[PDB]
RNA sequence: GUGGCGCCCGAACAGGGACUUGA
């Protein structure tokens, strides 16, 4: 019955020779406790060290559960085999769901565990669990079947998913559906209670084929940017004017309609940073021009899909965060805000990445204001999703922090 | 050997190499030929002369324990060609992770690599030729091999896994070629299970003694000595040389860092800044009084003996720090007071400019990494720092810095920012517009400041770019200023330096900056751009531009 | 003669911040 597709990397693309960062025993116990069962059900298989390729492992305990599940950091594998899901078996991206009231993310990782896989491709998906204190070498394994965290297995699973979803959505037309990764989306601009009813009906319909499926709920259409607004204190100190003047000079690159002539007129008279300086009619006219501008968005940018996304992020204080997105610099697409520190950060990247999923159908490249060892060590505990973004680290300038207060 | 032998191929589209034999002696020749006969009649090696035109060279030796001309080989022309394997045996087992187990033992292996065969599609590539002359090819795992330890450990684990599942109560740690085995059981049953293990392995053709070092320990293990309930380094001394060389320096540095992991209270920093610029291997450098006072400290520490401990999984463990100053940090780990598991050293410089709390975060996260890789659980903490400081730091900082559960200790010294900054200027304070520049060709920079009163200033400098020019400019400003102050500059460098709030740094001028900044009770800082005509900023930039910007 | 781990010291690539030649 099974007839897997011949799959292969781009020529001139080695496999993932990657290490495995440290782990804890509390996770290792559960990892063994579940991989043994995965191995008994014919899903995976032991090997020797004859193959060098590796791929990391890390545990989770996600929201709406208390188990000890797992997932894999397949970042290199996807980056190197992206041709497969880009041309061989690809799918289009709609743009209707983001204007709808409500959605509901699903998780269908179990169905992937009922289909075999190419034998020539299994050595590119070795995953090692370590042993503490380098006592024993790694208990290596190999994936026999289509694994989670990889963006080629839903690509080929969409064919039988189409025959799965055939009956109901001809009945239920007004719903939009996506399938990016192990997770699944459902567009429903209708009543949220009826949304839940149809979600339960769909869950039962998946159970009909023996599919077990036990943030979670989202409302995208109300999202907007934070238009940069400025104070209106009739009094002004020279500190305020200098701060505003540097703000606008750095913002000039974004908004070409930016003028600071009258504000620079007030500074030829040197004085302290506490006197009052009445803004003339001309200077307040310039303010009003700027404030009428910033209520509007940019005019001249567009979503280039073939490029990559860069989702920068900043910290402000008070437990209040920001985020900025761009393909090319100084051409923004979406900004915003979002209210312990590291937990806020993983929540924020989860939120932003889901937003990117629903809007553009792609995961961005991050630039975080934090060290490498800290995140690499601690991020594994508080994560709750089932996918991975691409990230790096940055040495943040204290002027982009002046984006918002 | 009915073992589950492994398939092994060669790299994509390549061949086995061909080399010439070396010019060697006559005495070793018949001796190593007899060695070859011994290994052959031991059931290891296949002799094939006219098989194929491959010739892997030989590098024999008169190794340690003279007259024992052991068999040797080179494989540098093939190890680059052999297909990669995986290696997770990267680090080493730390003594701490070794658990408190009463009935301990050990079983080494003799000629381990020479007991596993190799796959007949690969025995061709083992051309061991020697002077007519004659060729001899392995059927086994030889040395000089890239994938021999991995195959060795894999087959060993898969062999002893039934033994593991039969007695999971018993612990088995392995290494390159050695077996640290132990339990908390009684000796009549210990040796019984060990003899059953011996017969279990000799079912697969493996060596093991009974007259080994079981009560003969402590062992010697990568420089470590292991008592049953205690442990320590291989015993250490230090040279009494009246002078010092750089080889002598690096020797003792490696020695004490190999001893720092158990010995609390060590200093190396001033004893290692000497190497910067020290690059020749004969330079007789002095024993400068900083280093003299340091190594006297160190020898006082070492003159007393000490021993470590092992780990009990039940009793939760504790970390602690006894800071000893000068950007250096030590750390103790103990499950009970005065019984230290291990210690060490951390004085790295993440950026030449830094503060103390940054270094502390660095240290605790590195200690968490090591405690994870050793035991598998991050520890509870006990740190010399108040909560309000941590709260002020991570609220007024442009990054995220977390630490696990912790608490306060009243162990002097303390950690505290020697100053701070305000987010709001002052009425009655002074304004200071400053700037300063220099040349790429003469380096004869100029710097100064100006107020709103008029008490301006100009200062020339030398041998620098504009960054240190601005820094000396704010220095001269603070020296010419008073008690509180409000300052404005035109550089993001000085702001990025100051607002990190460092208390110690390398070059002397930022040290002077902070030294006189602590005196001024209050201070504001801001930033503005250039080439816009912003008040005094243009004036000063004009005034210092004379003779600089032409 | 070779390889591996550690400590120290030096050369190439990306990002950021600053100074010179042209419409």
């Amino acid at each position: 019955p099974i007839e897997t597709v011949p799959v292969k990397l781009k020529p001139g693309m080695d496999g993932p020779k990657v290490k495995q960062w440290p782990l804890t025993e509390e996770k290792i116990k559960a990892l063994v406790e579940i991989c043994t069962e995965m191995e008994k059900e014919g899903k995976i298989s032991k090997i020797g060290p004859e193959n060098p390729y590796n791929t990391p492992v890390f545990a989770i305990k996600k929201k709406d559960s208390t188990k000890w599940r797992k997932l894999v950091d397949f970042r290199e594998l996807n980056k190197r085999t992206q041709d497969f899901w880009e041309v061989q078996l690809g799918i289009p991206h709609p743009a209707g769901l983001k204007k709808k009231k409500s959605v509901t993310v699903l998780d269908v990782g179990d169905a992937y565990f009922s289909v075999p896989l190419d034998e020539d491709f299994r050595k590119y998906t070795a995953f090692t669990i370590p042993s503490i204190n380098n006592e024993t070498p790694g208990i290596r394994y190999q994936y026999n079947v289509l694994p989670q965290g990889w963006k080629g297995s839903p690509a080929i699973f969409q064919s039988s998913m189409t025959k799965i979803l055939e009956p109901f959505k001809k009945q239920n037309p007004d719903i939009v559906i996506y399938q990016y990764m192990d997770d699944l989306y459902v567009g429903s601009d209708l009543e949220i209670g009826q949304h839940r009813t149809k979600i339960e009906e769909l869950r039962q319909h998946l159970l009909r084929w023996g599919l077990t499926t036990p943030g979670y709920e989202l409302h995208p259409d109300k999202w907007t940017v934070q238009p940069i607004v400025l104070p209106e204190k009739d009094s002004w100190t020279v500190n305020d004017i200098q701060k505003l003047v540097g703000k606008l000079n750095w913002a000039s690159q974004i908004y070409p309609g930016i003028k600071v002539r009258q504000l620079s007129k007030l500074l030829r008279g040197t004085k302290a940073l506490t006197e009052v300086i009445p803004l003339t009619e001309e200077a307040e006219l310039e303010l009003a021009e700027n404030r009428e501008i910033l209520k509007e968005p940019v005019h001249g940018v567009y979503y280039d899909p073939s490029k990559d996304l860069i989702a920068e992020i900043q910290k402000q204080g008070q437990g209040q965060w920001t985020y900025q997105i761009y393909q090319e610099p100084f051409k923004n697409l979406k900004t915003g805000k979002y209210a312990n520190d590291v937990k806020q950060l993983t929540e924020a990247v989860q939120k932003i990445t889901t937003e990117s999923i629903v809007i553009w159908g792609k995961t961005p490249k991050f630039k975080l204001p934090i060290q490498k060892e800290t995140w690499e060590t601690w991020w594994t505990e508080y994560w709750q999703a089932t996918w991975i973004p691409e990230w790096e680290f940055v040495n943040t300038p204290p002027l982009v922090k002046l984006w918002y207060q | 050997s009915p073992i589950e032998t492994v398939p092994v191929k060669l790299k994509p589209g390549m061949d086995g190499p061909k080399v010439k034999q070396w010019p060697l002696t006559e005495e070793k020749i018949k001796a190593l030929v007899e060695i070859c006969t011994e290994m052959e009649k031991e059931g290891k090696i296949s002799k094939i002369g006219p098989e194929n035109p491959y010739n892997t060279p030989v590098f024999a030796i008169k190794k340690k324990d003279s007259t024992k001309w052991r068999k040797l080989v080179d494989f540098r022309e093939l190890n680059k060609r052999t297909q990669d394997f995986w290696e997770v045996q990267l680090g080493i087992p730390h003594p701490a992770g070794l658990k408190k187990k009463k009935s301990v033992t050990v079983l080494d292996v003799g000629d381990a690599y020479f007991s596993v065969p190799l796959d007949e599609d690969f025995r061709k590539y083992t051309a061991f030729t020697i002077p007519p002359g004659i060729r001899y090819q392995y059927n086994v795992l030889p040395q000089g091999w890239k994938g021999s330890p991995a195959i060795f450990q894999s087959s060993m684990t898969k062999i002893l896994e039934p033994f593991k599942k039969q007695n999971p109560d018993i612990v088995i740690y392995q290494y390159m070629d050695d077996l640290y085995v132990g339990s908390d059981l009684e000796i009549g049953q210990h040796r019984t299970k060990i003899e059953e293990l011996r017969q279990h392995l000799l079912r697969w053709g493996l060596t093991t003694p009974d007259k080994k070092h079981q009560k003969e320990p402590p062992f010697l293990w990568m420089g470590y000595e292991l008592h049953p309930d205690k442990w320590t380094v291989q015993p250490i001394v230090l040279p009494e040389k009246d002078s010092w060389t750089v080889n002598d320096i690096c020797k003792l540095v490696g020695k004490l860092n190999w001893a720092s992991q158990i010995y609390p209270g060590i200093k190396v920093r001033q004893l290692s800044k000497l190497l910067r610029g020290t690059k020749a291997l004969t330079e007789v450098i002095p024993l400068t009084e900083e280093a003299e006072l340091e190594l006297a400290e160190n020898r006082e520490i070492l003159k007393e003996p000490v021993h470590g401990v092992y780990y009990d999984p039940s009793k939760d463990l504790i970390a602690e720090i006894q800071k000893q100053g000068q950007g250096q940090w030590t750390y103790q780990i103990y499950q009970e007071p005065f019984k230290n598991l291990k210690t060490g050293k951390y004085a790295r410089m993440r950026g030449a400019h830094t503060n103390d709390v940054k270094q502390l975060t660095e240290a605790v996260q590195k200690i968490t990494t090591e405690s994870i890789v050793i035991w598998g659980k991050t520890p509870k903490f006990k740190l010399p720092i108040q909560k309000e400081t941590w709260e002020t730091w991570w609220t007024e900082y442009w990054q995220a810095t977390w630490i696990p559960e912790w608490e306060f200790v009243n162990t002097p010294p303390l950690v505290k920012l020697w100053y701070q900054l305000e987010k709001e200027p002052i009425v009655g304070a002074e304004t200071f517009y400053v700037d300063g520049a220099a040349n790429r060709e003469t380096k004869l920079g100029k710097a100064g400041y100006v107020t709103n009163k008029g008490r301006q200033k100009v200062v020339p400098l030398t041998n620098t770019t504009n960054q240190k020019t601005q820094l000396q400019a704010i220095y001269l400003a603070l020296q010419d200023s008073g008690l509180e102050v409000n300052i404005v500059t035109d550089s993001q460098y000085a702001l990025g330096i100051i607002q990190a709030q460092p208390d110690k740094s390398e070059s002397e001028l930022v040290n002077q900056i902070i030294e006189q900044l602590i005196k001024k009770e209050k201070v504001y800082l801001a930033w503005v751009p250039a080439h816009k005509g912003i008040g005094g900023n243009e004036q000063v930039d004009k005034l210092v531009s004379a003779g600089i910007r032409k």
